[PDB]
């Protein structure tokens, strides 16, 4: 049971609730992580900056995998299907790791875009018959 | 390499070679005291 | 301790006190944001360990860097000896204070024939002998050429780290010297000039 | 933070003495040579910590304005500001405008 | 390519010719081309003729031509080491109205320990070593040194004593090459984490508190020509300035005369000034971006953003300018930057806003018209 | 905080995580790293524990290795109790007049060596400037006077360090 | 992991012998010091024994039983040297170790674990009394150290003791095959660590007892020996979690 | 009081010392160690006590909130208040109601 | 003036050591006495200082209400006054007196 | 004389709780809690490494090769 990742203003962080600080035991904290932050890039990637420095963490030569995902290199793309397709290959190699294991059965995840400049992934996983009920909550905005 | 701000040791190898286990080395060569305050402006030697 | 931790056994360390601390028991392939937090804990602890050990290097002279070594000389009395000015002979024929002639290099020998003495204190002002120097500022009496037929000497860098810890040895280690026929022999041939005494 | 931060301390205070002397006494050099005591320092210690919190900011070492701060603070919890332009009675509701036009002598 | 008058008609020897070249161009051949045009101010002994566009290839024929540490040469380097396909054509102007005095420091002295004293002078960072016991008077004389040795700087200095012997108060006066609004530096001699002053060292800074003025640009907005300048970088954040600008890039942009551009500046002021100029303008030609703290002078920051811009819209137009490194600027201190609500308000004003990475480097979050 | 930006600079990079000044990740890395930046402290300070002249941990010690409580040790100011230590540790010299007048004013007193009156072994130690107030300083106890009253400080020492074959005769002038 | 238990438990043990040689004292022959100190040492004699003597019933520890009354009767031999007495002392704990089956090991440590606490609790509970006053402090300190490492050897190996229980009913459930076959005619651990809330009162109590063992040799014999009992927790607390329970394949 | 009360105090106050530096200095350690002397504690028991005469509240040894206390009272000596919405100026009378919403322009 | 003046203090303040205990600690006599140190007494007048050079009054020795007058001057900076009759807020400008009136419901 | 590892563990706590308003980190079986525990044991660490970095600026407690240096 670790600390739960609350998005707000477009940017999660660890929240409190009464005492402590709120508590997660479901693949939401897993998903909401194994997505949302940069692994090192390839030595033949083309980065979408002007620089030459590849995102990733210093613990990725101890923690036996890769941390993230490569979603970052789409941070600046035009309205093209390559950039949909490359969405959905990033998506999965990003979490086949669960499938590689037993805590996912099959996983579907689709690109589109939806209202002019949105970027849609839909990911669906199957947890199996095991499994406790995963977190739930929505994306928020203040002040 | 510069760098643009002071980094730790860890960090600032993993971000030149990619292999952070080597971090002692950075920081003995360039002759740092504490390894997690190296310098940013000056020049930073290192070996991948 | 006398021996640091190493970086993974702190890692392992931390993480597993982590979770044998929590309620729950997690999973074998997870990504839970403990485990981050647990590195980062663990890389904090390895830098001070690191910084720790540079701080105990430092307590004895004898492995002490510089800038510590000078706080030891500091503390005992001891002086370090600065870099010297060159100086010598510049031959010029056919005045003010601040006339500063010029070698071809770039450095210059200012007055205080004529001794005069090089700006710099390096040893850069060690030049051989038969050098020209030019004369920046005219003076409306001689020529700006001069010769300097003997080169000019002195132009001592500064003191190196391991002379400095062999003087603050020797001011450690030596003996007092009480009246004596031998020392009133010596201290009456320190003097400049006596070259023999006799108690 | 302002307190003593040394390993010389004790959590708990220690309770002021009685009252001794009912006239101004002041500190002398020379003819009885004086010595502060803990009272005297805890005494203004805590006059400075409960200004700070009065005005409701918690102490912090690495700042030194916090005095003028939390004059500054009580002075907005507590008077109108210049910059604000009453804006604390609509704030705190219509009756207090009703009864602000009241005290200006504003009637319908 | 090579002209054929590279050769004299003098030789009928074979020669062999020999050329080479630093840019990014593989091709050789003509595309679609681009040639920013870059307004700026030229120092003292400039050799070069006002309010006429000049082609430069390189940083030292920049300096040769336009004086040493004058604004529109520190402009031009930087955006030439920014991006090397572009064109670059710069128009020097002439001076302002305010004095060229810009303020003085003031070091005190009687060190405790041996150290580094780092001074950020205009961004440029001097770095002198304190010895044990070093003064104000002698670290005076090493920064002044090392200020006359360092010609980059737009700033020279000279050194003033003080009738405190001991504990010097040694005043060193700077002073500008070139004078106007853009003529003020600020200094910070603690940027990074690790860099302090040595124990015993008293810094302190005063700066002066007269108004300057930019100069006129309607000789060189005569004098631009006609040509198809696609991106104008013009530093002057000033009303009756961009008047002129707008009014001709209005001229242009129409059916009649089919020549484009845009201009790309910043400015470097608090919120409420940079809300309320963001607010005055509302045109669509001029993308101009607002900063606070900036150790650097604004014209840096307009230089490096049009050289990226430009490289990153001639690769691609159709692609968003979100995340982009300016190489090699310095970002404003942790405290002086906008928070999200902030820059998320700016977005609405026409100010477009900047961002800072996990490293030091700075982003270009988004760029919007105004 | 230089150290909670150490530590969050460790912690990993990405879009998920929030590192601006104000988040909660920031909130809990300054009481995660401000325990690091004690110890940092501890062991910065024994760099100025390592000489006698300024160590307050190990003053006792400095004092017992050095065989230290004795007469030129002032009553309870641990100023003086530092200036004791620093300058035995580091006490080695000659039998003349101008070591010993060094000697002497090296601890804060004004004599003089003057030759004799009655014979010629018996040399007179003229003492000028007598001050037998000590200000209590910020390192001392709280308890502590302002001002603390010692006479004969110089005497005894004198005394105890004196050349065997010679004998001393003190003179108080003002 | 349960490898790595045994390692860490010599370490341990090594650990509190040299704490014990170096933090021991010598005192004059003659003072009540000495003799409080030799009743001390003659009563932890005695408890090693008596576990000894429950042990002998089935088997046959006249050789350890002699080697404990030879060291009784040569106490005042041992209190003036320090290494003697605790090497001695060791090598006694790992002689009652060596005639410990999988079957006893945890329940002969747990009795000498609980021996040894009661006298551990009641010679630290009277910190501050005017009778206490009378006493030597050296003496106290030699027995109070005394008392602490006696009290974590026992613990350190009830707990390798119940890791090798684990081991011992893991091998047991292996034993039994599980291909399909036909039947033929025939023709020729401790009970609490075989249901799982009793494996998961003994995880606790473990984990409570090693955890204030820390926190008292966090004062008492500090330094290297509470760094080695905090690791055979984390070791010991891992295994008995892991393979203990099995939460990988156990469905409810 | 806020005074010493060790028995150990001057009833009359031992007078100051000149002006020696010009510039600000502070304490130190180690140079020479700082000793306070007498002029430091009798400045800030001398401030700490005129204020809290000048807001009108006279010294105490049991309370401990008195900085806080003065400043209270000084605030509602001189300033405008929020509870108190604009009584003060109701009171002051009526030349006082015209003049301030003449100020405001809010008249004929 | 206010500071160390008795030629013991050195010209650049030393840097104050990091928090090391969160809770507050007192000062005691009696189980191991307390000393003061540098940094409490740094902290205390650097505080006084700083509400001094907040208020704009440059520090004398000679006097010794100057806190008072720097609480009284913050006051006439920062706040409105009861003998003003809001004159402050409406030599400001037309639009605080807009301002003021549309806030108090006073429009057209 | 460094603090000891219950007086550590309070440090801790105590951090935690002044810089997150609100909250009681001496809970049981929280999140909390097992962070200041582990932090409070890398500090005895490093705590106990700056106690042998002392105890040897002295030639009578020095270990063996420093008192012989």
């Amino acid at each position: 049971t670790d600390l739960a990742i609350i998005w707000t203003n477009g940017r999660g962080d660890i929240a409190q609730d009464g005492i402590d600080m709120l508590t997660d035991d479901s693949l939401t904290t897993d998903v909401t992580i194994s997505l949302f932050t940069d692994r090192r890039a390839l030595d033949s990637d083309t980065l979408p900056d002007g620089s030459d420095d590849r995102r990733g963490w210093w613990g990725d030569s101890y923690r036996d995998r890769p941390i993230g995902s490569r979603l970052w290199l789409l941070s600046r793309e035009k309205a093209t299907p390559d950039t949909l397709e490359r969405a959905r290959g990033y998506a999965e190699e990003a979490l086949e790791w669960l499938k590689t294991a037993g805590r996912v059965s099959a996983i579907n995840v689709r690109a589109e875009q939806l209202h002019q400049g949105w970027l849609y992934l839909y990911i669906a996983l199957t947890l199996p018959d095991g499994s406790v009920i995963p977190y739930e909550f929505k994306a928020a905005f203040n002040g | 390499h510069h760098l643009p701000e002071t980094l730790p040791a860890m960090v600032a190898l993993y971000r030149f070679t990619g292999n952070s286990r080597n971090w002692q080395r950075l920081a003995r060569r360039n002759g740092i005291s504490n390894p997690l305050f190296v310098p940013g402006g000056v020049s930073i030697e290192v070996i991948n | 301790a006398y021996s640091p931790p190493t970086l993974s056994s702190l890692i392992a360390r931390t993480e597993q006190n982590i979770e044998q601390r929590l309620p729950g028991s997690w999973p074998q392939a997870r990504e839970k944001t403990l485990s981050a937090i647990a590195y980062a804990q663990a890389g904090l602890a390895a830098g001070c360990h690191e910084h720790i050990s540079w701080v105990g290097r430092q307590i004895i002279p004898s492995t002490a860097d510089e800038d510590e070594l000078l706080e030891h000389c500091r503390f005992w009395g001891v002086r370090r000896k600065q870099a010297t000015a060159a100086s010598g002979p510049l031959t010029v024929t056919t005045i003010p204070a601040g006339t500063r002639w010029q070698r071809a290099d770039g450095v210059v020998y200012s007055l205080a024939e004529i001794t005069v003495t090089a700006l710099a204190a390096g040893e850069a002002g060690n030049t051989g002998e038969n050098t020209l120097l030019t004369l920046i500022t005219p003076v409306a009496c001689v020529v700006s050429d001069a010769i300097t037929v003997k080169g000019f000497s002195g132009g001592a860098d500064i003191e190196s780290a391991a002379e400095l810890l062999s003087r603050l040895e020797y001011r450690v280690q030596y003996p007092p010297f009480g009246g004596n026929q031998f020392d009133y022999v010596r201290w009456a041939r320190e003097v400049s000039g006596v070259t023999r005494a006799w108690c | 933070m302002f307190y003593i931060d040394n390993d010389s301390g004790v959590t708990v205070m220690p309770p002021v003495s009685a009252q001794r002397s009912a006239i101004v006494r002041w500190f002398s050099e020379g003819n009885v040579i004086t010595w502060p005591g803990m009272d005297w320092f805890n005494i203004v210690q805590a006059e400075l910590l409960n200004t700070l919190e009065e005005a409701g900011i918690q102490p912090d070492k690495t700042k030194l304005n916090q005095l003028a701060l939390s004059i500054k603070a009580i002075m907005s919890n507590n008077a109108l500001l210049i910059k604000n332009n009453l804006s604390e009675i609509k704030t705190a509701g219509a009756s207090a405008q009703r009864t602000a036009r009241e005290n200006l002598d504003i009637y319908d | 390519d090579i002209s054929f008058n590279a050769i004299p008609s003098d030789v009928r020897v074979p020669l062999t010719y020999i050329e080479f070249d630093n840019s990014n161009a593989v091709s050789g051949t003509p595309a679609p081309r681009q040639r920013v045009l870059m307004f700026g101010q030229s120092g003292s002994k400039a050799s070069a003729a006002p309010n006429v566009p000049v082609r430069i290839r390189s940083g030292s024929q920049a300096s040769a031509a336009f004086g040493q540490g004058s604004m529109l040469a520190l402009m031009a380097d930087a955006f030439l080491n920014a991006n090397r396909v572009a064109e670059l054509w710069c128009i020097p102007q002439g001076n302002g109205t305010g004095n060229a005095a810009v303020g003085e420091i003031s070091l005190s002295g009687t060190a405790g320990e041996n150290g580094s004293l780092v001074t950020y002078i205009a961004g440029q960072r001097l770095a002198v070593s304190v010895a044990a016991g070093a003064t104000g008077a002698a670290l005076a004389d090493l920064l002044v040194a090392r200020i006359k040795g360092q010609p980059d700087l737009p700033v020279t200095a000279e050194v003033r004593a003080d009738s405190g012997d001991d504990d010097t108060h040694a005043d060193v006066v700077l002073s500008a090459k070139f004078t106007g609004a853009l003529s003020a530096v600020d200094v910070r001699w603690n940027y990074y984490a690790g860099e302090t002053t040595p124990y015993g060292i008293i810094t302190a800074f005063k700066a002066a508190s007269g108004k300057n003025g930019n100069p006129d640009i309607s000789a060189s907005i005569a004098g631009m020509g006609d040509l198809q300048y696609k991106y104008i970088v013009m530093p002057y954040t000033d009303e009756p300035n961009l008047n002129l600008l707008r009014t001709e890039l209005q001229e242009r942009w129409g059916p009649v005369n089919q020549a484009d551009g845009f201009a790309v500046t910043v400015l470097s002021g608090t919120y409420g000034d940079i809300s309320t100029f963001g607010v005055s303008r509302n045109d669509h030609l001029i993308s101009c971006m607002g900063i606070a703290g900036a150790p650097e002078p604004s014209y840096l920051y307009a230089a490096t953003l049009c050289a990226v811009a430009s490289q990153a819209l001639s690769i691609d137009p159709a692609r968003p300018l979100q995340t982009l490194t300016l190489p090699g600027r310095m970002p404003p201190a942790v405290g002086d930057r906008f928070t999200w609500s902030e820059r998320n308000a700016l977005l609405f004003d026409g100010i477009s806003t900047f961002n800072v990475n996990d490293g030091g480097e700075m982003q270009i979050e988004r760029m919007i018209t105004m | 905080t230089p150290w909670q930006t150490a530590f969050l600079q460790l912690l990993p990079s990405g879009l998920a995580w929030n590192k601006s000044p104000d988040s909660k990740l920031s909130a809990l890395a300054q009481a995660i790293s401000d325990v690091i930046a004690t110890a940092a402290d501890d062991a910065r300070q024994m760099l100025r524990e390592r000489f006698p002249s300024t160590s307050r941990w190990y003053l006792g010690e400095w004092e017992s290795f050095l065989g230290l409580p004795d007469c030129t040790s002032e009553n309870g100011t641990l100023s003086e109790r530092q200036r004791a230590a620093a300058n035995k540790m580091r006490m080695t010299g000659n039998l003349s007049r101008r070591f010993y007048e060094w000697l002497a004013a090296q601890y804060g007193f004004t004599v003089r060596l003057t030759d004799s009156t009655e014979g010629q072994w018996v040399t007179q130690v003229n003492i000028y400037g007598i001050k037998n107030y000590r200000n209590a300083t910020v390192l001392d106890n709280v308890l502590t006077p302002l001002r603390v009253y010692e006479s004969g400080a110089l005497e005894c020492l004198l005394e105890k360090y004196k050349p065997a074959h010679q004998i001393y005769k003190f003179v108080y002038h003002d | 992991t349960s490898a790595a238990v045994p390692a860490q438990a010599v370490a341990v043990t090594g650990s509190l012998g040299d704490t014990l040689s170096s933090v021991w004292q010598t005192v004059k022959d003659g003072t009540a010091a000495a003799t409080a100190v030799m009743e001390a040492v003659t009563g932890v004699i005695d408890d090693i024994s008596d576990a000894v003597d429950n042990l002998g019933v089935t088997q046959t520890v006249s050789g350890l039983m002699g080697s404990l009354s030879a060291m009784k009767g040569s106490v005042t031999s041992l209190i003036n040297q320090p290494a003697m007495l605790a090497s001695s002392l060791m090598g006694a704990l790992s002689g009652v170790s060596s005639l410990c089956d999988t079957r006893t090991a945890f329940s002969t440590w747990n009795r000498l674990a609980q021996r040894f606490e009661r006298r551990h609790a009641a010679t630290a509970g009277r910190q501050g009394t005017i009778t206490t006053s009378y006493n030597s402090p050296v003496a106290e300190k030699n027995i109070a150290t005394l008392n602490y490492v006696m009290l974590a050897a026992a613990q350190t190996y009830r707990a390798e003791a119940a890791s090798q229980a684990l081991t011992a009913a893991l091998d047991f459930s292996r034993r039994m095959d599980n291909a399909a076959r036909a039947p033929v005619l025939d023709a020729p651990t401790p009970p609490v660590f075989e249901s799982v809330s009793d494996i998961e009162k003994t995880t606790a109590m473990l984990g409570a007892a090693l955890d204030s063992v820390i926190l008292t040799a966090s004062e008492q014999g500090f330094s290297t020996d509470s760094v080695q009992l905090t690791q055979l927790r984390l070791l010991v607390v891992a295994d008995l979690e892991k393979r203990g329970l099995q939460l990988a394949g156990s469905e409810s």
